[PDB]
Parts: C-alpha cells; structure tokens; sequence
C-alpha cells in the first residue's frame, strides 16, 4: 500500500 | 531507484503506447512527467483512483 | 501469491471501480478471472499491450 | 520482468 514508481 | 507517488493526473498515447501524468510527493507540479504504464506497477491503488475518476466523469457526461 | 499472466483480455467497472480480465499462465480459458486494476501491478507490460490494442482500433 | 499478478 506503499504507492512508488520509476522516472524517467 | 522508485520514487512516491502523490497522484495520477491524466492519460494519453504516445505512438500506440499508455502513459500517465504523475505528481510525485515532495515536489511541485512543474516536476510532473509523463511515464509509461509499465513504470506505475508500484502505485496502482494511485491509478485505479484516476481510472474511477475518468469513469465517473464519463458517466456524468453519458446521463 | 502471485501467479503467472500470460494476457490482459479485458477492462470494465464494477461499483465503479476498475478491472482487468486475466488469462492465467499454464490455466486453460476456464480460469479467466476478473481482477481489480490494484492486483495487477505486477504485469503491467500485458495491461499495456492490452490498452494498446484497443487504441489500436 | 517475470508478468504475474494476485488472484481475487
């Protein structure tokens, strides 16, 4: 429930 | 390296392929980036938000 | 606890929440299920080819 | 990246 994601 | 997400702000197709507009938390909109579905594996509950809210949208447009 | 995809074959609401139809790896058509978008993070390559193919036409 | 996703 931890809400992450890549950059670019 | 992953950052946290705040919030998906919209959708488009860049050459037939999803991406989404996010808000990163700890940082201003003007840090906003288009990234690739396949990127947002980690804040799904944050895109299923999105994803409600364009349909509700679409609902009150239908009715 | 989670299992292989092999394809997105769907998306709709229910309650007004979204979901995706899944087609299991190594698991016949009969297996299919719907899944909430928030199970699905995982094979988010198929959803993407999924969502393309729609657009596609 | 293995493709795979929770059963519900």
């Amino acid at each position: 429930t931890k809400q992450t994601a890549r950059k670019s | 390296e992953e950052y946290v997400v705040e919030k998906i702000l919209g959708k488009r197709f860049v050459n037939g392929r999803p991406q989404v507009l996010v808000k990163w938390s700890g940082f201003p909109n003007e840090n906003n980036t288009w990234e690739p579905l396949e990127n947002v594996g980690n804040c799904m509950k944050l895109v299923s938000d999105f994803e409600s809210e364009v349909f509700r949208l679409h609902r009150k447009a239908a009715a």
